[PDB]
């Protein structure tokens, strides 16, 4: 079996899971400090420039209480880094890695889904293509 | 001839089936876990027996109407290594069928090679679905 | 003169000529027993399929009032026959094929009108173009 | 030079005309049958004299405006074996001319080959029409 | 220094100018006697025809009381002449043509701009390049 | 490194500059003549010192958001022999910058070579534009 640690996150009510892997650390920012500079937002920490993604509008998620706290998960792809925030910090956990099958063949945003304790999904954020 | 066994069921005002020998089980619809991202046709997947299924609306695939709060059971069945959750209103029952009460009458052209011909039942028409090539559609 | 038979046909106020010699027969049916197929709609008669089509929904002419039992003429092209709902089965009759001219070249739909007692024009099907 | 006569009519607030030789007749609209699934152009058949005509809608064909309520006239055309019925608001009269009253000013390129020139009578314009070019766009 | 002698023209609030060299008269025409030819708006004076544009509507310029008499330019490009209707008739002017630089290297209907008495502007109008 | 003067000015919750030695005044959006029929992004021209000064809005050249009711400033800036106005809403202050707090993230790719860098200052961020490559995009 392929075993993972992932965090597991939330979007409304639905859980996704970013391999451990892949974190770079967890922060939780404040809508106040976001500074807007193409047409991308970005924070800044320890002069280092961060992209943030609402991860609900990277999956086209119905959603709208953007909080003045919220918090955000770091990632990294190569040597780029970039934030994604979140609704809620579920847990750190161990989880096996299933394959969803050939009907989701194209779909980049994921990488296989996760059966949880309770039996309910969690589909496995692939970091490399979450733009 | 033959003796063959199919599963009927209905969207909607529109009476369809498919072969049995593909059928793993006929479940309630209960409870599916949206994809992000996916095509249109896909509802998402499902937990079953401890393995991710993809559940699709097969009325959307087909491209027959449907009413949502009608979409009541789901049937899983699977060709080769692939399987699949067609979402559907109600199964009827298992029919016993023989190739000759089966009619290849060209009503129409949108199913492609989805449809395998008309069951004449009672003169009560139900359309047989190719479970297979309908799987080899949806996948790539 | 080109005479020929045909059925005159009503929809609405329109009146269309059906030749006879496509004809099959001239039912009544009732809209209980129509049936969805793929698109299509069919009656099965005598364990035959024929697809029905309403002849203001081929012609595209406005009409509503869809009632319960319907007068349907079934025809046939080479080897498949199908019905064609109308609203009123006016008579049999013989009527002077007249050409509808150089303006017309492309309505596959007809095949020409007729002059008929009182004056009134009437257009004849073509039943192999009428879907 | 040479004496040219014409029909000079208005399709609202415009005036036309075409080379009286065309002319059967002009009669007035009252009775149309409409023949579905033809160009948007065509308002339909009429039996007149016992034979069908089409009648087209001019104002349609040339591409200016036209009110439906003042549609009240049918000239009745034919080039070669080719016969029709143009829907104009009123006929105003026959118009006595000579291809030097015929200003060729170059105001548009709307009405292509289908126009033939002006006709200045008293400073008040006509637009001379090729009834011919007009009936061989309007057949294939 | 490049001199030029041109009217002076307003449409609302807006100057433009037409150099003389291409105006052929000045009339006051009224609704009443411009003529529907085909697509396009004429007088006739003298047995001339001479298509009329609005100035506005050539330059697209929100405006709307189109008055029962109103004032228009005739110019002439070449051996073919037409007539421009305007709001006001300003007056004679010289002025010295100065370019509008590169970004409008593309806009065919003016030919320059002018700095007026009072500072103002007036752009232009390249007859040959408003239809 | 090298010494670099930038001028930083906003455009609605962003913060751009560009350098120094193209500019020649920054004035007040007073009145600004419409030149029809021109892109969508100029404003029109101005009269300044004697002599005609187009004045493009830099948001719409750009495609970052603006409010109307903001725009009160006009950068007027020249490379070689083009000058152009840039509407922006408020000039911020000269800065004094090197090469080396001049941060080359690739955040985006929407500003094409119009983008310099970021410049960080106290963790602040300025887009730092180039301006030559701005004028030589809106000329031809």
């Amino acid at each position: 079996l392929a075993i993972i640690q992932a965090l597991l996150v939330k979007v409304n009510n639905l859980v996704y899971a970013i391999p451990i892997a892949n974190i770079d650390t967890i922060l939780s920012i404040s809508k106040e400090d976001i500074q807007r500079v193409q047409d991308r937002d970005v924070i800044v920490i320890r002069g280092e420039v961060i992209p943030v993604y609402r991860l609900w509008e990277v999956l086209q998620i119905e959603h709208k209480e953007e909080l003045e706290e919220m918090e955000a998960v770091i990632v990294r792809v190569g040597n780029r880094k970039y934030g994604i925030v979140v609704d809620d910090l579920l847990g750190q956990d161990d989880i096996v890695i299933k394959s969803l099958g050939k009907v989701f063949s194209e779909v980049k945003e994921f990488s296989g889904a996760a059966i949880l304790g309770d039996g309910s999904i969690a589909l496995i954020i692939n970091v490399s293509g979450i733009v | 001839l033959k003796e063959f066994e199919v599963l009927s069921f209905e969207i909607d005002e529109q009476a369809l089936a498919f072969d049995v020998d593909n059928i793993e089980m006929v479940i309630e619809k209960s409870d599916i876990t949206p994809v992000p991202k996916s095509r249109h046709f896909v509802e998402g997947v499902i937990n079953l027996r401890g393995r991710i299924i993809p559940v699709v609306n097969l009325a959307k695939i087909l491209g027959i109407s449907f009413d949502e709060q009608k979409m009541k059971s789901i049937i899983v069945a699977r060709t080769k290594d692939v399987e699949v959750g067609f979402l559907v209103d109600r199964v009827l029952g298992v029919l016993r069928i023989t190739e000759n009460q089966l009619d290849l009458t060209n009503v129409s052209d949108k199913f492609g090679k989805k449809s395998k011909g008309l069951v004449k039942t009672d003169g009560r028409l139900i359309i047989y679905l190719d479970i297979d090539k309908i799987i080899e559609e949806i996948t790539v």
